[PDB]
RNA sequence: AGCUAGUUGGUGGGGUAAUGGCCCACCAAGGCGACGACGGGUAGCCGGUCUGAGAGGAUGGCCGGCCACAGGGGCACUGAGACACGGGCCCCACUCCUACGGGAGGCAGCAGUUAGGAAUCUUCCGCAAUGGGCGCAAGCCUGACGGAGCGACGCCGCUUGGAGGAAGAAGCCCUUCGGGGUGUAAACUCCUGAACCCGGGACGAAACCCCCGACGAGGGGACUGACGGUACCGGGGUAAUAGCGCCGGCCAACUCCGUGCCAGCAGCCGCGGUAAUACGGAGGGCGCGAGCGUUACCCGGAUUCACUGGGCGUAAAGGGCGUGUAGGCGGCCUGGGGCGUCCCAUGUGAAAGACCACGGCUCAACCGUGGGGGAGCGUGGGAUACGCUCAGGCUAGACG
């Protein structure tokens, strides 16, 4: 099969493209502890569709760019920015923890 | 190769008798009922509490020297039978019969088990009729051991046939004096053996 | 094997080092660090400078001496 | 924050046992009380009412004991010698029918928490089913 | 063009062969498709061969090219035999 | 260190600390000597403990000790290190195998002598 | 600790077998990052191998798979397939010849040389096998492979005899002077005959090929062996290599003399500074044995990086405290979804290995056949306690 994800628009910045990010809670190898991970995947956005926080099911396409490979094949539940907050707000933190 | 030399040495430094000449070591000659001490300038001399280790080492060393084998392959035995199902102590000492040498000396085709496993590899033993000149070859049971047809007519042998006319065999064992043939029809035991170890002390050396 | 082959030669104490080694100038000439027998050490056989003591050396290195005598 | 429940249960119950008091008390809880039904049948406890202390639900649990012994050391023996979450948040533990835990050698029980329900492990590998592990009980 | 050959194995002076379906292009001891007989020449064993037909058959019909030996091989044990 | 802690950081995993740089991780290298001197040892041994500076095939230059009475060991010896510090004499990390190039048997040693490289004498 | 400007996304095109910033033109300004980007270091990766009870830890030699690379760096061309190890162009570095303009090269193919190194093989035979390529076939190649050589480099098998034989020769050693020890060990008698010699002699090889049959099935024929005159078999037939470590404790095994904190030993502890069961020898003993040791490395032991399985008053260890972001974590009841979770089914988990069983080498190592197992991941269905999530309610926590 063609694989199937999960995740929420964090970004819509380019054209056509969709910034999705899936989280993927798997249990950690040595220890257990089930981790929540998170990658995020560039999502051929036909129409410019979707907007942000909009939670998606993504599937993986032909290439469409270098780190674009995946059609946004429908929608799931949409708007719920809250998942899209806290991933900005993580990604805005970085900002501190330097030099 | 073999241990290659003296022998009731091997006995008195283990304290018990070995058996290793078979009619000397039967007779009033064994270095242990006219004497009893282990060897060398420190004989007689007080015997301290050896160690845990040192009896252990002990018992494998006396098993060892009853089956005239290279440590290795001892060693090689013992890992087989413990890699093996059943209780691995048994089965070893199951395993260190089944060899071919060993089953001939207890067969009686010869006196000693060194002597056993010399006639062994000159090719005067014949399982299944064939020439079978390996002391290891390790015998499944149902399997006929005889003196080569070449070597029936030789002095020794029959010497050997006439000692063992009569007195019993093994119970795992079968004889046929006259045909000079003798079937290895069960495999062997614990109970079934007269030894002077206790197996169990060897496993634990081997563990360590 | 055990050689015998050291130099029993003596020589004023020049100069007290530490663990009791001393820069003692022999009898002929040159000045070796020189430490003291294990038998002085035995016999708690002190030394000053100022002194004259017997003084074994080394055919290997004659610059290690080793103070034998009491004096 | 009281952080974990069934876990606070099951210390509860052995700090009970430990100084031999009849009976503890523990706030009530679904899963809770099918622990509770678990470690009762196989008989680490004489068993549970549920009374509603000062307003709220909760768990009488009734700690059985071995008979006062003769000597020194006159302590009732424990019959829930030890117990532990394994479990626990954070590190949670699942297990596959194969991987269930034979505790005790069989003597005491391991409690797992299955799609089935709460049941032993006796239970989970008659039924063939894992799931998560809960605690070992003995 | 996939190969039905004689994969040899065993060791020295014990030489053992796997009637096996490859690409032509391979380690003759690589990694074949299908181990779809062995055979041992030195005929030691009373099942000296064992060729599985259906399989060997299949490999044929899909345009498996047999190597010399091995298509003796089959025809000894009836694969080519057509009744 | 609760398992979150672990997920984050894990275990600094134990590096084992080479305690013989002849390099390679090679079981022996050979150096020509520059200095055969004689050294004291430390705290409660007392000896003139035998040695020799080494410069090696793996461009270190370290102290060897030698082992075993007398040596024909000179200064521009080519010799064999064996390593195995001597807990004696501090720094020297490594010894000289005897019997090889240079460095000859302790001679006439009857007993330990593979160890120092001493051919079994012929008995008459 | 920030990195990025073909960098990120678009449109358009080129190029490609094909998607694609692969490349370009033009926009838009992204994209990645502490869930550790970029940078540095290091390294082929895996099936496996070792080790470990296991989890794990190391490691990736050999055999199998995949990559990369064929002096270094580009680059295409040809082709089904290469940007091409024994094809091409170019630059560079090196060696090689040059009539000085110029060309010739490429062993990380086998073998060999030399260097480096502690250290690693024969300028071997063969196409008989199996595989490759070509060709109708004959056949030709084939340093793939099959074999032989050399290396105790590992593993396994075997030999250096066996039976008897003193209340104990000699020699050597201790002694308390009687004796003890070495030791049935030897000597010696009988036996058996590794070696060695003679006779025979393989299996591995039946196809390809030819005829009959249709050049099909199928049947018959004929040829062919590097190893190798080897293995092995039959006869013949002599008693026919033992060594190395250790002997204070850990650790199996002690006495004497030499020696005097010296010469030495040592893996740690530590022996030696005149009775050394620790040094050197001697006897004796213990361990292994065609080996035995040392070195180096790995795991183990080390629950000493502790997931299984440690800790933090004083031993190393609680941040000087707040307040908080990310994260981690999460009370009680009901309902759904079922992502985690569990189960079942099947697909995958190559071969070899490892596990088991049998089989073949006179045994074994080794190998073959057959079975099973398998962490993982895929798909179909299911389960709902837990975790998750969404919805609703509750008051024990929290806040008011
Ligand atoms: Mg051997
Ligand atoms: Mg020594
Ligand atoms: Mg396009
Ligand atoms: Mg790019
Ligand atoms: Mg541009
Ligand atoms: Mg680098
Ligand atoms: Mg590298
Ligand atoms: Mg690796
Ligand atoms: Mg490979
Ligand atoms: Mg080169
Ligand atoms: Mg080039
Ligand atoms: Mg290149
Ligand atoms: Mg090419
Ligand atoms: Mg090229
Ligand atoms: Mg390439
Ligand atoms: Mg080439
Ligand atoms: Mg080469
Ligand atoms: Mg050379
Ligand atoms: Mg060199
Ligand atoms: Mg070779
Ligand atoms: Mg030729
Ligand atoms: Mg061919
Ligand atoms: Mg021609
Ligand atoms: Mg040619
Ligand atoms: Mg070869
Ligand atoms: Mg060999
Ligand atoms: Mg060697
Ligand atoms: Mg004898
Ligand atoms: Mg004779
Ligand atoms: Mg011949
Ligand atoms: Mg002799
Ligand atoms: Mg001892
Ligand atoms: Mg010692
Ligand atoms: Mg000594
Ligand atoms: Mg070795
Ligand atoms: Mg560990
Ligand atoms: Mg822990
Ligand atoms: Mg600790
Ligand atoms: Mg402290
Ligand atoms: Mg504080
Ligand atoms: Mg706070
Ligand atoms: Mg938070
Ligand atoms: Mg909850
Ligand atoms: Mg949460
Ligand atoms: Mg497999
Ligand atoms: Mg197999
Ligand atoms: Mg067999
Ligand atoms: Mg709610
Ligand atoms: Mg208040």
């Amino acid at each position: 099969p063609k694989k199937v994800l999960t995740g929420v628009v964090v970004s819509d910045k380019m054209q056509k493209t969709v910034t999705v990010l899936v989280e993927r809670q798997f249990p950690h190898p040595l220890y257990g502890k089930v981790i929540k991970r998170s990658k995020k995947y560039l999502a051929h956005d036909p129409e410019e569709k979707y907007k942000l926080g909009d939670v998606v099911e993504i599937i993986e396409s032909r290439p469409i760019s270098k780190r674009k490979r995946f059609r946004v094949l429908r929608l799931v539940e949409s708007g719920r920015m809250d998942l899209v907050e806290k991933y900005l707000i993580r990604r805005q933190n970085y900002e501190s923890l330097s030099k | 190769g073999r241990y290659i030399g003296p022998v009731c040495r091997l006995c008195r430094r283990e304290g018990v008798k070995l058996y290793l000449k078979g009619e000397r070591c039967y007779s009033p000659k064994c270095a242990m009922e006219r004497r009893p001490y282990p060897p060398g300038q420190h004989g007689q001399k007080r015997a301290r509490r050896p160690s845990d280790y040192a009896v252990r080492l002990r018992e494998k060393q006396k098993l060892r020297r009853i089956y005239g084998i290279s440590e290795r392959q001892f060693r090689n035995l013992f890992e087989e039978a413990s890699k093996k199902k059943g209780v691995t102590g048994s089965v070893f000492l199951g395993l260190l019969e089944s060899r071919l040498d060993n089953v001939v000396y207890r067969l009686g085709f010869a006196v000693s088990r060194r002597q056993a496993r010399q006639l062994v590899r000159h090719g005067h033993i014949t399982v299944n009729g064939r020439r079978v000149d390996l002391p290891s070859y390790r015998v499944r049971p149902g399997d006929e051991i005889a003196v080569a047809e070449k070597s029936r007519n030789l002095e020794l042998i029959r010497q050997n046939l006439e000692a063992m006319k009569g007195r019993k065999v093994g119970p795992w064992l079968s004889l046929d004096v006259e045909g000079m043939k003798g079937k290895f029809l069960r495999l062997p035991d614990r109970e079934d053996l007269a030894l002077p170890v206790n197996e169990q002390l060897v496993i634990e050396f081997y563990s360590r | 094997a055990k050689e015998k082959d050291t130099i029993r030669t003596e020589g004023v104490v020049t100069e007290a080092l530490p663990n009791a080694t001393f820069r003692v100038k022999l009898d002929s000439g040159p000045e070796i660090l020189a430490y003291i027998s294990g038998k002085m050490r035995m016999h708690y056989i002190r030394i000053l400078p100022g002194d004259r003591v017997v003084v074994e050396i080394t055919p290997y290195d004659p610059t290690r001496g080793r103070i034998v005598y009491r004096k | 924050m009281l952080t974990d429940p069934i876990a606070d249960m099951l210390t509860r119950i052995r700090n009970a046992t430990r100084v031999y008091k009849e009976s503890t008390d523990v706030p009530a809880s679904r899963f809770k009380e099918e622990i509770l039904r678990i470690l009762a049948r196989e008989g680490f406890i004489k068993g549970y009412e549920r009374v509603d202390v000062d307003g709220k639900p909760y768990l009488r649990v009734y700690l059985k004991y071995g008979p006062r012994r003769q000597g020194p050391d006159p302590r009732p023996e424990q019959v829930i010698h030890h117990i532990r979450r394994i479990s626990k948040p954070g590190r949670r533990v699942y297990v596959g029918v194969k991987e269930i835990p034979r505790v005790r050698r069989g003597l005491g029980i391991a409690i797992l928490s299955t799609s089935k329900g709460v049941l032993t492990d006796r239970e989970a590998r008659k039924l063939g089913v894992g799931g998560e592990l809960i605690c070992e009980v003995w | 063009m996939v190969k039905i050959r004689l994969a040899r194995f065993g060791s020295k002076h014990n030489p053992h062969y796997r009637i096996v379906v490859t690409d032509a292009r391979r380690k003759r001891d690589g990694k074949y498709i299908e181990k779809i007989g062995y055979y041992d020449p030195r005929k030691t064993t009373p099942d000296w061969l064992k060729v599985d037909v259906e399989r060997a058959r299949y490999w044929l019909s899909v345009g498996a090219q047999p190597t010399d030996t091995a298509r003796r091989l089959l025809r000894q044990a009836g694969v080519f035999r057509q009744e | 260190p609760t398992i979150n802690q672990l997920v984050r950081k894990g275990r600094e995993k134990v590096r084992k600390k080479s305690k013989v740089p002849a390099l390679k991780g090679a079981p022996f290298r050979r150096g020509v000597c520059t200095v055969v001197r004689t050294v004291t040892p430390k705290k409660p041994n007392s000896a003139l403990r035998k040695v020799a500076k080494v410069r090696l095939t793996s461009g270190y230059e370290v102290t060897a000790y030698i082992p075993g009475e007398g040596h024909n060991l000179q200064e521009h010896s080519v010799v064999l290190i064996r390593g195995g510090r001597v807990k004696d004499l501090p720094g020297v990390r490594y010894h000289i195998v005897r019997g090889v190039y240079d460095a000859a048997g302790v001679k006439d040693r009857k007993k330990s002598r593979s160890k120092y490289g001493t051919k079994k004498p012929k008995e008459a």
